[PDB]
């Protein structure tokens, strides 16, 4: 099974011809707290 | 500057002869015009060289810059900075 | 999301080559038809 081929979930705006972008912070749907960690309402950045 | 850079999608080099390497007071010799824009994916560069009658301001007349390279980032890009050189001399210590 | 751009450049390119080949399930092309390509001098060719 090969996972490795990564999509964006989420951007804060949409993505411009020909631009691209790894960043790949874990993204919060509403709590605050978790900083750079994947915790309840906090989900890994990047789909595959 | 670096260790080791692992990995750069984008690296490259132009020809190689010199310029001013030493500390020496002076007058402004010249002025280098340069414009740096990015635009759907690409990073565009353009130049125009000059000398100079006049130290403190931007010049009167007017000249276009011709555009020296095109090169295909897909970067974000929000902020700038610019850079500049030191010189090391026996007169200076040579130290950071 | 990491897409792959690459430069071509200094060559000469044979587009039938493609064209012809069976090993393509789609060719769409936007500006110009395929027949056309060996026709044409590239300014600059990027394979995304």
């Amino acid at each position: 099974g090969n996972y490795n081929y990564l999509y964006r979930l989420f951007r804060k705006s949409n993505l411009k011809p020909f631009e691209r972008d790894i960043s790949t912070e874990i993204y919060q749907a509403g709590s605050t707290p978790c900083n750079g960690v994947e915790g309840f309402n906090c989900y890994f950045p990047l789909q595959s | 500057v670096y260790s080791s850079a692992n990995n750069c999608t984008f690296e490259y080099v132009s020809q190689p002869f010199l310029m001013d390497l030493e500390g020496k007071q002076g007058n402004f010799k010249n002025l280098r015009e340069f414009v740096f824009k990015n635009i759907d994916g690409y990073f565009k560069i353009y130049s125009k060289h000059t000398p100079i009658n006049l130290v403190r301001d931007l010049p009167q007349g007017f000249s276009a810059l011709e555009p020296l390279v095109d090169l295909p980032i897909g970067i974000n890009i929000t902020r700038f900075q610019t850079l500049l050189a030191l010189h090391r001399s026996y007169l200076t210590p040579g130290d950071s | 999301y990491a897409w792959n751009r690459k430069r071509i450049s200094n060559c000469v390119a044979d587009y039938s080559v493609l064209y012809n080949s069976a090993s393509f399930s789609t060719f769409k092309c936007y500006g110009v038809s395929p027949t056309k390509l060996n026709d044409l001098c590239f300014t600059n060719v990027y394979a995304d």
